């Protein structure tokens, strides 16, 4: 059966740029290649069908070209609308449809720094034998951010897990939520909890702190 | 089922046996005639005097018949 | 064929997206529905007073986008090739359709019925160049006396001018533009519109004729509403 | 008020039904030739043989025959086997507009 | 739109159902696409208008695509599920009309199918109290921690869907204890930390638990 | 232009190269059904009672259907 | 035999040994209803006044 292969793995470009994704065929599939848009957590969105005909009602900034084994998807003026994962599809016969492996797309934009918040473990949770302290980095860019926990000014390592939301649809910044898991025995042994956020958009390391029995 | 197939590898051909036949060896003719149930124009006026369905519907016919009378020679 | 009453275009495309064939076949039939109809059938199956049921029967193609070709031949003095007709490339070999009826041409795309076709080696193509091709016994038609004729091809004609006969090729504007010496000449349908061979006139190009027009004027429906004068009456 | 408010509305509704009818009839009648053509193109998918007396009348055939670049002897031969000339002619629909 | 997905032990069976509205299923070809975690799109099965059915190599014989004209819904019976079948199954068709075969422009929501032995655990939802300060961006932040559940997915909205701006619901991370955990926050003006009502709605249907916990500033 | 002609004086023949093909190798059937929008006779009298359009127009059909029902065997 | 086998491929050309059953199409028609309106004159009320 046919296989499709795109390049590269992930392509970075700013707003208004001209982006060119390629999709290659192991057999000449004539003119049947379809492009699809998949914003994370959503359903695929049909942009182009039959190599060149553009589906009626999709923005005219998308364009396709080619036929045979060399196909290309070109965007003329990039938008915050479009930042998502793109898929190509061959449909050369009825029996055997095969997809591309995907080209995931991110952005470049004006640097924006994270809003650092720290959250104390709720009173509802400490009565269970485990306390989870949460540190929040809201709306920042670039994606790379660094979070470190301090318990009585002692660096934690490996008892926390990070999660980064996908690039936002409008302002196009990321978020970051790290959760510190400790047992109720270990939590009430110490006082000073804080998370230090160092970032490209910050003048210097920023620390948000609270006290256990106080707040 | 009457009809069957035999395959001969000697000649790489296949016969289809089991057919009964009728071989046409002549013609049987018959002269069928048919008559026109003719309409007589009904004299009186309609809703629109400029409209003579019956006359035009005959000239539609008459003229068709005429166009056939021109093919025989 | 399968009339536009028996099968509309929506329904034909409805049936085409359901045929077990490749996107390349599905796309060729969508663009020659004229030929596909002329090749389809319609057989009346179950006829009841309040419901009629007929069976449409569409063609399915085995191979597509093969290179094809068509052979016309003329006497040579006397030889006459007799493998005239459509040739197409089957898998490895060559299918040969000899009757002009079973093969339909549209534009540049031939549709042939394989029901009675012959399968030849690709070495028959070497017969056009040499009658004694040692790799295939070209079937030829012989004769011990001089013969003369023409045969009008797809894009021109062939003039077999032999013996004391007097053959020529006229053009519509220029009249006679070439006389033919004894031999096999080939004339293009661009330059020549007529080829005379003796007392018989061949037409290399179709002759444009009078243009006919049947004019029709819109028919005006008229009626007359019957209105009563109630106001003068509702006063009296 | 029965004549005017009850019975004239119906006589006029009838004088309208009869114009619609008379027109739908008079349409199948003036375009009688067209409707045959457009029928037999539907039935042969665009190419019909032979040339029916609807596609080309006899009046039109002699008009076309006197224009063929041929000799009086062919012109007279076709005039006397119009049946065969039809059985040998074709009709291909070229430009069909609404 | 789909339903009927979810968790089932390996070797068990599951029944998908694709609710379609707008057009008749008995006149267009219908398809199934599955998508593994962090992988690409994989075609699964297709039924054409005339009943022809085809299944990809990976699943042929074990899956069974069918449709019923009545309920106007194409199904996908999945028998003998192993670990590798775990993915998110989309259904799709082509609304518009042409005579080529393959493109899609109606796709369902997407239903998750998880194949694993692990039991089902409901989430524990705790409020993240906004900090005692009121700076750090001009406003303040509060949120919710959806911790210790299995399996995916869990949906977190704010104020029954009313509070949308500034919200960030993070993808879960598989904790060491085999359970999943994600956080949900919202940046709100620190001039209304105790003024505006903030209710995070955690919905995790694999276990039939629907918890409402309110996030107000801490007593201290 | 794709289609061309080659002419060989050796054989005094002409080839026509440049055709793409479709070789019919089978049949695809479909059962099309259609229903009769049947008319119910309207009971009442017209201008001329001796004229029953609705009845005659049905017997024209019924009888047509019958003549086809005799062709199947 | 056309019992066991429905298709035979020979190289790049596919032969169909047996006819391929297809989609079934239906064109539905509903009975057409003729309507008229009878005109009744109130003669009894008229023959009294």
């Amino acid at each position: 059966d046919i296989q499709m292969t795109q390049s590269p793995s992930t392509l970075s470009a700013s707003v208004g740029d001209r982006v060119t994704i390629t999709c290659r065929a192991s057999q000449s599939i004539s003119s049947w290649l379809a492009w699809y848009q998949q914003k994370p957590g959503k359903a695929p969105k049909l942009l182009i069908y039959d190599a060149s005909s553009l589906e009626s009602g999709v923005p005219s900034r998308f364009s396709g070209s080619g036929s045979g084994t060399e196909f290309t998807l070109t965007i003329s003026s990039l938008q915050p609308d479009d930042f998502a994962t793109y898929y190509c599809q061959q449909y050369n016969t009825y029996s055997w449809w095969t997809f591309g492996q995907g080209t995931k797309v991110d952005i470049k934009r004006t640097v924006a720094a994270p809003s650092v918040f720290i959250f104390p473990p709720s009173d509802e949770q400490l009565k269970s034998g485990t306390a989870s302290v949460v540190c929040l980095l809201n709306n920042f860019y670039p994606r790379e951010a660094k979070v470190q926990w301090k318990v009585d000014n002692a660096l934690q390592s490996g008892n926390s897990q990070e999660s980064v939301t996908e690039q936002d649809s409008k302002d196009s910044t990321y978020s970051l939520s790290s959760t510190l898991t400790l047992s109720k025995a270990d939590y009430e042994k110490h006082k000073v909890y804080a998370c230090e956020v160092t970032h490209q958009g910050l003048s210097s390391p920023v620390t948000k702190s609270f006290n256990r029995g106080e707040c | 089922q009457n009809i069957t197939e035999e395959f001969y590898q000697s000649t790489c051909s296949a016969v289809s046996k089991g057919y009964l036949s009728a071989l046409r060896t002549g013609w049987y003719t018959s002269v069928i005639t048919i008559e026109l149930s003719n309409i007589k124009e009904n004299k009186c006026n309609g809703t629109d005097a400029k409209v003579k369905l019956i006359k035009q519907e005959l000239d539609k016919y008459k003229n068709a018949v005429t166009e056939l009378q021109l093919l025989m020679q | 064929p399968v009339s536009t009453y028996m099968l509309t275009n929506s329904e034909l495309l409805s049936l085409i997206n359901d045929m077990p064939i490749t996107n390349d076949q599905k796309k060729l039939m969508s663009n020659n529905v004229q030929i596909v109809r002329q090749q389809s059938y319609s057989i009346m199956s179950i006829i009841k007073e309040e419901v009629l049921a007929y069976v449409v029967q569409l063609p399915l193609y085995g191979v597509i986008d093969t290179p094809c070709w068509k052979l016309h031949t003329s006497p040579l003095c006397c030889l006459t090739r007799t493998d005239r007709g459509w040739y197409c490339d089957n898998a490895g070999s060559v299918s040969f359709f000899p009757q002009a009826e079973t093969c339909k041409v549209q534009s540049n795309r031939v549709f042939c019925d394989t029901m009675n076709s012959l399968t030849l080696p690709s070495e028959v193509n070497l017969c056009n160049v040499d009658i004694f091709n040692p790799k295939y016994d070209c079937k030829i038609m012989t004769s011990k006396t001089d013969v003369s004729s023409s045969v009008i091809t797809s894009l021109g004609a062939i003039v077999s001018c032999y013996g004391k006969t007097k053959c020529t090729a006229s053009n519509k504007n220029r009249g006679i533009i070439k006389t033919f010496s004894n031999g096999c000449d080939y004339v293009s349908n661009k330059g020549v519109d007529t080829v005379s061979v003796g007392n018989t006139l061949y037409y290399v190009n179709k002759q444009e004729g009078k243009s006919l027009y049947v004019k029709g004027e819109p028919i005006i429906n008229f009626y007359d509403p019957l209105v009563f004068p109630s106001d003068e009456f509702d006063a009296s | 008020n029965y004549i005017d408010k009850q019975l004239l509305p119906i006589v006029n509704k009838q004088s309208c039904s009869i114009s619609n009818i008379e027109t739908v009839i008079e349409f199948q009648q003036k375009n009688n030739r067209l409707l045959e053509i457009t029928r037999e193109f539907s039935v042969n998918a665009g190419v019909t043989t032979p040339v029916s007396t609807y596609m080309l009348t006899n009046s039109e055939l002699l008009s076309l025959i006197n224009d063929m670049p041929i000799t009086n002897d062919q012109k007279k031969l076709m005039s006397n086997n119009v049946q065969i000339v039809r059985q040998q002619s074709y009709s291909i629909m070229s430009i069909i507009k609404e | 739109v789909e339903s009927g997905g979810g968790l089932i032990q390996p070797g068990g069976s599951l029944r998908l159902s694709c609710a379609v509205s707008g057009f008749t299923v008995s006149s267009k070809y219908m398809t199934w696409v599955r998508q593994a975690p962090g992988k690409g799109l994989e075609w699964v099965s297709v039924i054409y208008g005339g009943g022809s059915t085809y299944y990809a190599d990976s699943v042929v014989g074990r899956f069974t695509i069918s449709r019923d004209n009545s309920k106007n819904t194409l199904y996908l019976q999945m028998n003998s599920l192993r670990a590798e079948d775990t993915a998110v199954y989309y259904c799709a068709s082509r609304l518009g009309v042409r005579a080529t075969t393959g493109d899609l422009d109606y796709w369902g929501q997407g239903t998750l199918v998880t194949v694993s032995s692990a039991s089902t655990k409901g989430p524990s939802v705790f409020p993240l109290a906004p900090s005692s300060k009121s700076t750090s961006g001009g406003t303040a932040a509060l949120g919710c921690l959806v911790k210790d559940y299995f399996p995916e997915p869990v949906t977190v909205s704010w104020n029954s869907g009313a509070l949308t701006s500034g919200v960030h619901t993070f993808p879960a991370v598989l904790q060491s204890s085999g359970l999943y955990s994600l956080s949900s926050v919202v940046t709100v003006p620190s001039s209304s930390l105790g003024t505006q009502t903030y209710i995070c709605n955690v919905n995790h249907k694999p276990s039939n638990t629907k918890v409402d916990k309110r996030v107000e500033p801490k007593s201290c």
